[PDB]
């Protein structure tokens, strides 16, 4: 069986070859366990990337570019014989070929080296992959190559350390048409794409947001698949990282409302956990920001979800609350203390993660500076805002929070009780 | 303060992709 395929790949005879090419191509398509290893050993992988240059015999480089697509979805070893038998220069000259069908399996071939490592990823843009990937796509473009094509242009972005931001800049103009599509596969893909680009310094963001993503990506927080929605919302929430006027265009496409429907709707755990940190990226910004979150009215699900909620839930949402109090007006704070902020806070001041520990009495600290202004103005016998931690056995944990081991956190409640209770 | 928080937790697609049709 075998030596009939390997005489016919090295045989000189164009039937012969695509015969064979063929048959390790259908062997290296099965299922599960694919004899990738026994492809390599049978020295058949050399002969597969000089059928790739075989333009005048179009159905043997499209056999030729599948079965190497098949070595490449392997294991790291695998994919680096693709690349030592040169491969990767010859796929990104078949994304110029005559045929549709060359064209769709070299761009594959090409996400599935990228898909494999950084260094892998890194090789396959230094190699001009990414233009003329990008010139096969237009009005006419079929499903199949935007799909294979928006898969392709994710793995260009993914990976740590992040690609140069001029190696995956002219991405961004495509990936801002590919999120118009209602196709759920190019929506998962390209929101992958643009959650990679938006991860990182504020130059990134900027340019993201120039590429006018906003209000699409806002829209896509409500798409039904969660497939879409996981990397729409990572998207969203690495946008609101940046500067005010960065996370002003996520607000001005009414994506605290969104957001606010992700909380109350019965989703999981991490869904929830990502609209919360999201949520707390905005009560980072300015007081219009604030008030946008206040306006939607997110603040009384959210001292719920500070109460009520799991933990990795309760963290985010105590950062969303402190954000609130450290940016926000006196007016503001008073709002979060009548949506009932105060006792949430101080039920997490027992809890063992010190920096939400910190996050919570940093809260408590903020809300302890308006009710003291409100003392001062009205000539008060005491501080309102004081006696609610009292009374929520808030006073007992700051009191006890003086044996605590960090500094940072004794620190900061000797602080508070010689200023309040003395 | 406020300080604006990066994400903590990896979160990707598929790496590779097997053409079984």
């Amino acid at each position: 069986s075998l030596p009939a395929m390997i005489g016919g790949v090295y045989s000189d005879d164009n039937n012969l070859q695509l015969e064979a090419t063929t048959q390790f191509r259908k062997l290296l398509s099965i299922e599960r366990s694919p004899p990738i290893e026994e492809v390599i050993q049978s020295g058949v992988v050399p002969r597969f990337v000089q059928f790739l240059t075989r333009e005048d015999f179009p159905q043997l480089q499209f056999e030729a570019a599948w079965a190497l697509t098949n070595i490449a979805s392997g294991t790291s070893e695998n994919t680096k014989v693709v690349i030592d038998h040169g491969a990767v220069p010859i796929f990104v000259k078949l994304l110029g070929s005559s045929s549709d069908d060359v064209r769709e399996q070299a761009v594959w071939a090409l996400g599935n080296v990228a898909g494999d490592s950084p260094k892998c990823r890194d090789l396959v843009l230094a190699n001009g992959a990414l233009l003329p990937l990008l010139a096969q796509l237009n009005e006419h473009t079929k499903l199949s190559m935007l799909r294979n094509a928006t898969w392709t242009l994710s793995n260009f972005c993914r990976g740590k350390p992040q690609p140069s931001f001029e190696q995956t800049r002219p991405a961004l103009p495509a990936l801002a048409r590919l999120i118009h599509s209602n196709d759920e596969e190019v929506l998962t893909d390209a929101c992958w794409a643009l959650s990679y680009l938006s991860d990182g310094t504020n130059d990134k963001i900027q340019a993201v947001i120039e590429a006018g993503v906003c209000p699409r990506l806002v829209e896509l927080l409500l798409h039904p698949s969660p497939s879409v929605l996981i990397p729409a919302l990572r998207t969203v929430g690495n946008i609101v990282t940046g500067d005010d006027a960065q996370t002003q265009c996520i607000i001005d496409h009414q994506a605290l409302p969104c957001l606010l429907s992700l909380l109350t709707q019965n989703l999981k755990k991490s869904i929830k956990k990502e609209a919360c940190w999201t949520i707390s990226n905005i009560t980072a910004g300015n007081k219009d920001q604030i008030q946008a979150v206040i306006n939607a009215g997110i603040i009384g699900p959210l001292v719920n979800l500070l109460q009520t909620a799991e933990f990795d839930i309760k963290k985010e949402a105590a950062w969303a609350i402190s954000n609130a109090t450290s940016g926000g007006s006196h007016d503001q704070i008073k709002y979060l203390v009548s949506e009932g902020c105060i006792k949430p806070l101080c039920d997490l001041l027992i809890c063992p993660d010190i920096r939400i520990v910190t996050v919570c009495l940093e809260g408590l600290e903020n809300i302890l500076k308006v009710g003291e202004t409100d003392k001062t103005l009205a000539a008060g016998d005491v501080n309102v805002f004081s006696q609610m931690i009292d009374e929520a056995e808030g006073l007992e944990k700051i009191e006890n929070l003086q044996s605590h081991d960090n500094n940072e956190i004794y620190e900061k409640a000797v602080k508070i009780l010689e200023a309040y209770w003395m | 303060s406020a300080v604006k928080r990066p994400a903590a937790t990896k979160k990707a697609g598929q790496a590779k992709k097997k053409k079984l049709d």
